[PDB]
RNA sequence: CUAUAUUCUUUG
RNA sequence: AAAUAAAUAUAGUAAGAUUAUUUUAGUAAAUAUUUAUUUUUCUUUGUA
């Protein structure tokens, strides 16, 4: 019946419109790995069966795979380009991911010296903490002081027992 | 055996041409010009009727006597106005009391 | 069903999901035959014409005859009777309305508007309702 | 004539700011996506039809 | 196809300095020369991790080059023109 | 209305298309078969102008036609519509071309039939056309009893 | 049992040995004791900053109004939203700027949160639907199958006729009533119910979530999730070098994997996405907070061999972001790449709600500036989106000669005449003389 | 037909007079944001057509190199729901276009008319609680717009405000030296 | 209820 | 007609069962559930 054909690849992961009710709540370290299997083969098996079935059945009507008949045959020998919208092949689509990608890589060097050389100029400015390390409203977190010692020349994870307020 | 049971039957809508593309391959511009010129001299559109509900709407591509085919005839026309292709045979008339 | 049946060890029957009903089944046309709900929303009638008509007409008095040809509502047991069949399509859906009389273009538009018709291009902004298109001038069911 | 304070047959204004400045209003109320002013009227039990309502 | 008209793209590199403000300065996607394909690694020299990473699971042995989508380059084909290839026989 | 609004809809009311058309506004009353909606609704969907048909006779009647809704088709109906063939012969005013020449009644048994139809109604002017004793009582071919014009 | 039942009160005697463990037994010294676990709330979870340490600016207080930064602070390098911010209905009104830690676990440049996103405040009803769903939707559904009277395999006769004896009146004993049967309104797959649930509530209930991550101060925000290889030490090195507590015991880490600031992917990193399977309390989501519309091809009935449940054939994917996977797991782990993708899918819904004489300025104020147009040079996208753009900036040249063209469609529009035909009713477009239009295949 | 600014084919049909309307300033600012949501949506559909297989186990790694969708579908999608949601964008664009085109106008007439500043002033379309979805803090003494309604400096002082201390004998933990309230128990 | 009554009126 | 195998026929004048105390408003017309009205006096009143 209507079981919605059309949106079947229309998700922009390959997890999504797949009805998946034989589920738990915890998923263990292996069951999870079982799951992320199940939604690839349930991609891979119902499009490679969809393959064999009409490229078989091309077969058995006595044409081409692809369904390009005998006409379509004479249209490639005499360099007749043989339908109205080329789309993007297999090639392409893996060309123009890869170009994307060495735009960034090179990105990411460029941006690593950009703040390279600002972080440094803004450390020999501020030895000392600005007035965010102020705890008259609320305590200080011990767990993130240790992360921002190294920008500072003093020791600041050393909080006295007492609030300190404009600290120094 | 059924080929195809009651249900199935019962859909005209898959059946028959209704708001529906009978023709799933679009040809470029030398293409058609190619598909238009294995047509022999001296054809009307207008000698081939419109087949009744009762038979299956479908084309079969260009196959070789293509424009014997309503369906391809009339879609292969419509190809032809959109990639601005000079239609050489006639149109379809309506013969009227 | 107990792990040492008999019963249940030797495959019988398998139960499926059953079909549900018409979902307007209970709107029976001889009540739309009849009368016509009027009103604005929360207040509504159910309006009849009387019969004593169409037996004896003659030799009675004219205001006794013509007392016949206003609208009337009905009496609110029959309405409440005839709603409560119209009220079955959700019980425990507090926060629900009735379904009416005759399908508003809500109603209508409602079974097409959904994120499970959009692709039908069928029935999509009312069908059935419509004039059939004119057909291909050679058109023919065989 | 402005662009903001157009005339409108319906009626329809820009929220003009508190009527008095120097007090400040505890509350803050939105318009909606349409240019409504929050209130709904329902009905408590809209299933038997009660005319009993809501706010 | 030249620049692309996203080879414009701003992002944000340091704050108050922006990719599009070297501008030709402007880095062309597709003219970033493409590293060669690397397969999986050499056994290393000794028998005992040559045992251990052969031992290894299926996921850990896959090989990393671009790191997203393919993840090793395609090799360039062996002509730059399409009508630079040769035709066959038919 | 304040500001002028230019507006296609279907079939205003009398009030709203004067309260439109006070303001220096415009009311176009289009009248459209379902194809019709679905065409505008869903335009992405046909590339080229298709060919529409026109809205059925009841409609074309009160809507399409009508100068008080201010229909789309008024100046078809008072340019091309209004005027019958111009062989046609007044018993054959209404077919698209006149299927003979003489406007007289062409058939023996056509002309007895006619003759006993002026006699039958009394002799009116438009006796002479043949109007069948017998009614469809179909909504589709009914129109205005009374009502403003 | 119940606190009024007299049952309650029972064991006046025996409950408790009397005599102290001599180990860890100890008496109430005084006012001045500090007893273990003693707090004046009721904690069901009674976790303090040791246990459950949380990592931000300042431990969350009532003095302020969230534990991070305020104001950009003059010695990090300060980065801000992608997408310029709207404030909306429940936004938290105030600034939210978040440091960026390393994979080193030092503090790198920081970053300024979204409160459409990260500031809607949370309330907990909202939250309720999140999580009533989510545990509604984790069932096994297959595994709720069961007998029922006809399914019982017994012969359908009367077993003894109902007339003289003492015996029960009985027949066809298949019945719920007998050992062996079945009953006659029995749970199974079909009958059970999967709950719809539309993306306005999903949106706001999760929005909610992260801002609660964000009040308790347990949100992380990281340059890239990257391991130098797929095995598994070099995620349990990387967890133990920056201090994430991974163990079942401990409270875990809920990742959202973008990629980058640079180059941020809607899939995950294939190195870390292999390391990432440890056995501890940890889970690694998409970078998405919306989710598709459910759709229900059975609504009637009428799909008869559905085996299935009753409602959305399109449940939420199991690695989607949660309150429940929220709850349980402390430390939320977000790259920067999936801040990025979540403020670029909430753009549009955060200026469709705004009040319309609001909307009207942000065209004003440069909000809506859009690339289509080329108003503006086109922005940062995710590398897939970027990918299928240059695949239409390629393909956009096959249209041209085409009068489908769908980047310039109905250009004969304003030299076009339409003529009425009468003997059919079609009005037929002419161009030149030509006709233009084309009538319809049936 | 419609779906531009012009008029649907059955105005010109009908000889309508659409010509000489009058322009007037209107920004535009709906139709931006369906622009936004239509060119976000083209995008994703020449992704999801585009999709081909990396499939990350072995079992199913036969695949590895094709489409995710069959041709066959692969091109319908392209017809059907990619090239003509290019269509919705470029009705979007379409009626953006023009507008920019009678806005420039609007202006200079207003420029003419007025002069730059009294006409920039008046085609301006603050409110005076824009500040509320904008910038707040510019807005905070006018109106309470908070979820923390507590937390506001108006409403501030309710809060109160602990003496808490940091202990090194009990781990960091900092603790708060209020005493507590003694409370009612019987009756 | 079905038939005969076909204008504001009429049968079993 | 008998036996064997399939069904879920119907059974308020045939019937029988129907699973969790410490409770918080009364007795067409009645009763039950949800809900509504501060309509005038010396006091009093469950009306809808
Ligand atoms: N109810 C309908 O008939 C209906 C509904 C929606 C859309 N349409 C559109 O109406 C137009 C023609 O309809 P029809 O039924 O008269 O003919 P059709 O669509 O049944 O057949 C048209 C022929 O031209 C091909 N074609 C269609 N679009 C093409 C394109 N864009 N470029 C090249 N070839 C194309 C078709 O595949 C087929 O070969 C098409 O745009 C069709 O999609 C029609």
């Amino acid at each position: 019946g209507f079981t919605m054909k059309y949106k079947k690849g229309t998700g922009l992961w390959d997890e999504d419109h797949v009805n998946d009710y034989k589920t738990n709540r915890y998923l263990s370290a292996r069951a999870t790995m079982r799951w992320y299997q199940e939604m690839e083969r349930h991609q891979t098996r119902n499009s490679l069966n969809a393959r064999r079935a009409t490229q078989s059945h091309n077969n058995n009507r006595g044409l081409h795979h692809t369904g390009r008949g005998a006409f379509e045959r004479e249209l490639e020998r005499r360099g007749v380009q043989v339908e109205k919208y080329p789309l993007t092949t297999t090639t392409g689509t893996m060309r123009v991911a890869e170009l994307v990608i060495l735009r960034r890589m090179e990105l990411e060097k460029r941006a690593e010296e950009a703040l390279a050389e600002q972080r440094g100029e803004l450390q020999k400015k501020n030895p000392t903490p600005s007035e965010w390390y102020d705890e008259s409203k609320g305590p200080l977190n011990p767990n993130f002081l240790r992360s921002m010692r190294s920008h500072y020349e003093v020791d600041i994870a050393n909080l006295p027992d007492t609030p300190l307020i404009r600290g120094q | 055996y059924r080929e195809k049971t009651w249900y199935e039957i019962s859909r005209t809508g898959a059946f028959t041409k209704g708001r529906r593309p009978v023709m799933r391959q679009k040809y470029s511009r030398e293409a058609l010009q190619a598909a238009l010129a294995m047509v022999p001299p001296g054809f009307e559109v207008a000698d081939v009727p419109r087949p009744p509900q009762r038979i299956l709407a479908q084309s079969e591509g260009i196959v070789g006597r293509w424009y014997s085919n309503y369906w391809t005839l009339h879609s292969m026309r419509y190809q032809c106005l959109l990639a601005g292709v000079e239609w050489p045979l006639g149109e379809r008339q309506r013969p009227r009391t | 069903p107990k792990m040492g049946c008999e019963e249940i060890t030797r495959k019988a029957r398998r139960v499926q999901l059953q079909p549900t009903e018409y979902l307007a089944q209970h709107r029976m046309q001889v009540w739309q035959l009849r009368f016509k709900e009027m009103g604005p929303p929360f207040s509504r009638v159910w309006v009849a014409l009387g019969g004593k008509m169409r037996r004896r007409r003659v030799g009675r008095q004219v205001d006794v005859k013509d007392m016949r040809y206003y609208w009337r509502p009905i009496e609110p047991q029959y309405q409440r009777l005839y709603m409560s069949r119209l009220r079955i399509r959700d019980h425990s859906n507090k926060l629900r309305q009735p379904m009416r009389l005759r399908a508003t273009n809500a109603d209508i538009g409602s079974g097409s508007s959904s994120i499970e018709w959009e692709r039908a291009s069928n029935r999509k902004y009312g069908a059935m309702l419509a004039p059939p298109k004119r057909q291909d001038f050679e058109f023919r069911v065989v | 004539v402005g662009v903001v304070g157009r005339d409108s047959a319906v009626g329809y204004l820009p929220p003009l700011g508190p009527a008095d400045p120097l007090d400040t209003i505890p509350f803050f109320v939105h318009r909606s996506s349409n240019g409504v002013l929050p209130g709904k009227v329902f009905s408590m039990h809209p299933r038997n039809l009660m005319p009993a309502f809501y706010l | 196809a030249a620049p692309s008209a996203y080879d414009y793209t701003e992002v944000e590199l340091a704050p108050g300095i922006f990719a599009n403000d070297a501008i030709e300065g402007v880095i062309v996607a597709a003219r970033v020369p493409v590293p060669p394909p690397k397969e999986k690694q050499p056994p290393p020299k000794n028998p005992l991790e040559r045992l251990k990473a052969e031992r290894r699971s299926y996921l850990a042995r896959t090989t990393i080059q671009l790191g997203y989508f393919p993840n090793v380059t395609l090799p360039p084909p062996r002509y730059e023109t399409v009508e630079a290839v040769p035709r066959p026989v038919h | 209305v304040p500001y002028p609004i230019h507006i296609e809809l279907q079939n205003a009311s009398a009030e709203s298309i004067r309260l439109i058309e006070e303001a220096g506004g415009s009311f176009t009353c289009v009248y459209m078969t379902h194809e019709g909606l679905y065409q505008e609704l869903h335009p992405e969907e046909y590339p080229i102008f298709m060919d529409q048909e026109l809205p059925e006779r009841r409609g074309l009647e009160s809507l399409a036609t009508n100068p008080s809704k201010r229909g789309w088709l008024t100046r078809w109906y008072e340019d091309s519509s209004k005027y019958a063939h111009p062989a046609a012969g007044r018993r054959y005013s209404h077919y698209l071309k006149p299927p003979t020449e003489r406007d007289f009644p062409a058939t023996v048994e056509e002309y007895e039939m006619v003759k006993h139809h002026q006699k039958w109604h009394l002799n009116q002017p438009g006796t002479g056309t043949l109007l069948p004793w017998h009614s469809y009582n179909t909504a589709d071919l009914v129109k205005r009893a009374a009502g403003r014009l | 049992s119940s606190i009024f039942s007299p049952r309650y009160d029972w064991r006046t005697s025996g409950v408790h040995d009397i005599a102290p463990r001599d180990e860890g037994d100890f008496l109430y010294q005084g006012p001045q004791h500090v007893l273990p676990g003693a707090h004046p709330l009721p904690l069901h979870h009674p976790h303090n900053t040791i246990t459950r340490p949380v990592i931000s600016p300042y431990i969350p207080s009532p003095q302020r109004s969230h534990p991070y930064f305020t104001a950009p602070l003059p010695e990090l390098p300060h980065f801000s939203t992608t997408k310029p911010i709207v404030y909306t209905y429940g936004t938290m009104k105030e600034r939210i700027i978040a440091p960026v830690f390393n994979l080193k676990n030092e503090v790198i440049y920081t970053r300024e949160l979204d409160p459409f996103i990260f500031g809607m405040y949370p309330e907990v009803e909202e939250l309720s639907k999140n999580l009533t769903y989510w545990m509604v939707r984790c069932q096994n559904f297959a595994s709720k199958w069961d007998y029922e009277t006809r399914e019982i395999w017994r012969k359908a006769k009367k077993n003894w006729p109902n007339t003289g004896m003492g015996m029960p009146r009985v027949g066809n004993r298949k019945n719920h009533l007998y050992t062996w049967g079945g009953r006659t309104k029995p749970s199974k797959p079909w009958n059970m119910l999967m709950p719809t649930m539309d993306v306005k509530t999903w949106s706001k209930s999760n929005r909610m979530m992260l801002t609660l991550k964000m009040l308790q101060g347990r949100l992380q925000v990281v340059d890239r999730l990257t391991l130098e290889e797929p095995t598994q030490e070099c995620y349990l090195e990387l967890c133990r070098n920056m201090s994430w507590d991974v163990r079942h015991t401990g409270g875990g880490v809920l990742f959202m994997d973008g990629g980058s600031r640079i180059t941020p992917s809607s899939e995950f990193d294939r190195a870390f996405f292999f390391g990432s399977f440890f056995n501890g309390r940890n889970k690694i989501v998409r970078p998405t907070v919306l989710c598709d519309e459910q759709y229900d091809y059975n609504k009637t009935a009428a799909k008869q061999r559905m085996k299935g449940p009753k409602g959305a054939k399109n449940p939420i994917p199991i690695n989607r972001f949660n309150a429940y996977d929220a709850m349980k797991h402390d430390r939320l782990v977000i790259t920067e790449g999936a801040l990025m993708q979540l403020e670029d899918e909430l753009y549009e819904h955060k200026l469709q709600i705004l009040p319309p004489h609001i909307r009207n300025q942000l065209p004003e104020y440069g909000y809506l500036d859009s690339e289509a147009l080329g108003d503006c040079v086109p922005s940062l996208k995710t590398i897939q989106m970027e990918a299928a753009a240059r695949t239409e900036e390629a393909e956009s040249d096959m249209y041209k000669s085409f009068i489908d063209n769908p980047y310039n469609p109905w250009k004969d529009n304003m030299d076009a005449s339409y003529a009425v035909d009468g003997a059919d009713g079609t009005v037929q477009k002419f161009v030149d003389g030509k006709k233009v239009s084309w009538s319809m295949l049936s | 037909s419609g779906a531009f600014g012009c008029g649907s084919y059955r105005s010109v049909v009908a000889g309508t007079q659409n010509v000489p309307r009058r322009m007037t300033f209107y920004p535009s600012a709906y139709e931006l944001i369906q622009l936004h949501k239509a060119h976000r949506e083209v995008i994703r559909h020449f992704y999801v057509r585009d999709k081909i297989f990396d499939n990350k186990f072995p079992g199913n790694a036969l695949a590895n190199g094709l489409f995710k969708f069959v041709p066959n579908r692969r091109e319908n999608y392209h017809m059907r729901e990619l090239m003509e949601s290019i269509r919705r964008r470029s009705i979007w664009m379409h009626r953006i276009k023009q507008q920019r085109e009678i806005n420039a106008k609007v202006v200079e007439n207003m420029e003419v008319k007025y002069g730059k500043k009294a006409a920039a002033s008046m085609l301006c379309f603050t409110t005076p609680d824009s500040n509320a979805y904008f910038a707040p803090h510019r807005y905070q003494d006018v109106a309470n717009s908070w979820p923390n309604y507590w937390q506001h400096p108006s409403v501030n002082h309710v809060v109160p405000k602990p003496r808490w201390r940091r202990h090194r004998e009990l781990g960091g933990i900092t603790r708060v030296e209020d005493p507590f309230a003694v409370q009612a128990s019987d009756y």
